[PDB]
């Protein structure tokens, strides 16, 4: 039931004079916004990506992000000019909010440096990560002391502005986020487990939402050796899943793949393994 | 972390039937990477990819996709070069 909205940023600093930034907005795993880094503007990926916010609100946010990117990818280089050979390095930022089932908002703002936790924002203060050392302490010192209401602005953004935006997005995107899309399925062979053995694969693709049930069956007996892949993304907001089973040659006959999904409304997909059984 | 590569079509493969080839590349770090979808060993220009994203452990992931038509003669693949790889990895699509 917990739903979340995150703005992510990836900064790659190659040397003292050269860096590249990338940024995007995500509603759970659904990308809803991009950033045009040259014009410095928000890209609204869906008709409903404005949420319920006004154009004045969204343009003020754009300007906030611009001022911020300025300050960040200036001060970072100014300081990393001294400690070169650290180059190339990469900074990741994940800022957002999570709404719990009772409605309680929870904000976060985590930073990573070269893929390790650098710091995070816990209450009203920037706390360095235990692992990383004096670097995290330096960054936290500059944020907690030199920088004015960027701490206060982050606070209001991730605790009040972000929940409001998330809910407005869910509402504005009502017909999209509540949609049901039916999968299709098909069988294939996978890589040979061994001589005298077969790998049966049942592909299920195009379903939404993500909960799905897929099993190899012998009539009504679920086959215990079934392995479920990870649920993988398709373009345009559906999902893909592989279910596989290794079987001895001569024991594949009679096996079927069975797929259940909310979109199917009790009409499961059943596919029987044929292989080279049919001349 | 090394990139993991998964290749999959959007619909059942049918020779002579338009379809989409997906390559999902994940769990890598740092973000610099070269992912190409290949037709007969040649890079496919008309490709789409998601904007870069990362998981809770900070490893990156991307989804590539391109329209394609499976053919008995044609070979399709996903090629990844990364700083953690000595040579480009290639994962070929079959079935
Ligand atoms: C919108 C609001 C946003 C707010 C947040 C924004 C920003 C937040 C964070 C910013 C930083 C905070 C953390 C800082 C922590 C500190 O702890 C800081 C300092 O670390 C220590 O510093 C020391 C500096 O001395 C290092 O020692 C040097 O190591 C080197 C190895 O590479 C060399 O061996 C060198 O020896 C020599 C040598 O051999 O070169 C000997 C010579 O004698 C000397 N020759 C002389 C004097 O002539 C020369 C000289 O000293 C150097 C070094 O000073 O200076 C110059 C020079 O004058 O030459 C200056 C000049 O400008 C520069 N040329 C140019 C064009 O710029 C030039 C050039 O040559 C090099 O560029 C290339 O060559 O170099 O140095 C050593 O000194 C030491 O290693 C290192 O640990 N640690 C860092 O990691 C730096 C920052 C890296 C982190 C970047 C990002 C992480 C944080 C991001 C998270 C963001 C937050 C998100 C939240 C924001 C929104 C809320
Ligand atoms: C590139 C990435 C873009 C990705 C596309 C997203 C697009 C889509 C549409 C997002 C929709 C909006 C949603 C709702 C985002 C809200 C919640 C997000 C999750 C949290 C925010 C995290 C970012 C890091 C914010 C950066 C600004 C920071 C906060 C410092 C700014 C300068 O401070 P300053 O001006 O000095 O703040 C100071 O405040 C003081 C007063 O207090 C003033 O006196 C000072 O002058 C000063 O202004
Ligand atoms: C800094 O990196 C950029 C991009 O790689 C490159 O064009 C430029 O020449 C580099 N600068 C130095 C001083 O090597
Ligand atoms: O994959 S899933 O089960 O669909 C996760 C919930 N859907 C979220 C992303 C799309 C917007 C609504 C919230
Ligand atoms: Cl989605």
């Amino acid at each position: 039931e917990h739903v979340s909205f995150h703005v992510i940023q990836i900064f790659s600093f190659v040397n003292q004079s050269w860096a590249r930034g990338q940024g995007s907005g995500w509603l759970d795993e659904l990308q809803t916004h991009g950033w045009d880094s040259e014009s410095g503007t928000i890209i609204f990926l869906h008709q409903w990506s404005k949420g319920q916010f006004s154009n004045e609100e969204l343009s003020d946010l754009e300007l906030l992000f611009r001022f911020y990117l300025f300050g960040l990818t200036r001060e970072i280089q100014d300081h990393a000019s001294q400690d070169y050979s650290k180059y190339p390095f990469e900074v990741q930022v994940k800022a957002g909010c999570e709404l719990h089932s009772g409605g309680s908002p929870e904000g976060f703002f985590q930073v990573a440096f070269n893929g390790l936790d650098l710091l995070s924002f816990q209450q009203t203060t920037w706390v360095p990560s235990p692992g990383c050392g004096s670097l995290a302490q330096s960054v936290c010192h500059l944020l907690n002391h030199q920088y004015e209401g960027v701490t206060e602005t982050v606070y209001n953004l991730i605790r009040s502005t972000c929940p409001r935006f998330l809910l407005g997005l869910l509402d504005a995107g009502k017909m999209y986020v509540h949609r049901q899309v039916r999968p299709e399925a098909w069988l294939s062979s996978g890589p040979s487990p061994g001589p005298g053995r077969l790998q049966l694969v049942c592909h299920v693709s195009g379903f939404y939402p993500k909960p799905v049930w897929v099993m190899w069956m012998r009539g009504e007996q679920e086959q215990q050796g079934t392995q479920l892949g990870d649920i993988l993304p398709n373009a345009n907001g559906t999902w893909y899943l592989r279910a596989t089973l290794d079987v001895a040659d001569g024991e594949a006959a009679g096996l079927s793949c069975r797929v259940k999904h909310s979109s199917l409304e009790g009409q499961d997909i059943i596919l029987y393994w044929r292989g080279s059984l049919v001349p | 972390r090394t990139p993991k590569i998964q290749v999959y079509s959007r619909h059942p493969a049918e020779n002579g039937k338009s379809n989409f080839l997906n390559c999902y590349v994940s769990g890598f770090h740092p973000s610099d990477i070269e992912v190409d979808l290949l037709k007969n060993g040649e890079r496919i220009e008309k490709v789409e990819h998601s904007d870069l994203s990362f998981s809770k452990d900070w490893s990156f992931y991307l989804l590539y996709y391109t329209e394609f038509t499976p053919t008995e003669k044609d070979e399709y693949a996903c090629r990844v070069n990364h700083v953690t790889l000595s040579q480009p990895k290639i994962v070929k699509w079959d079935r």
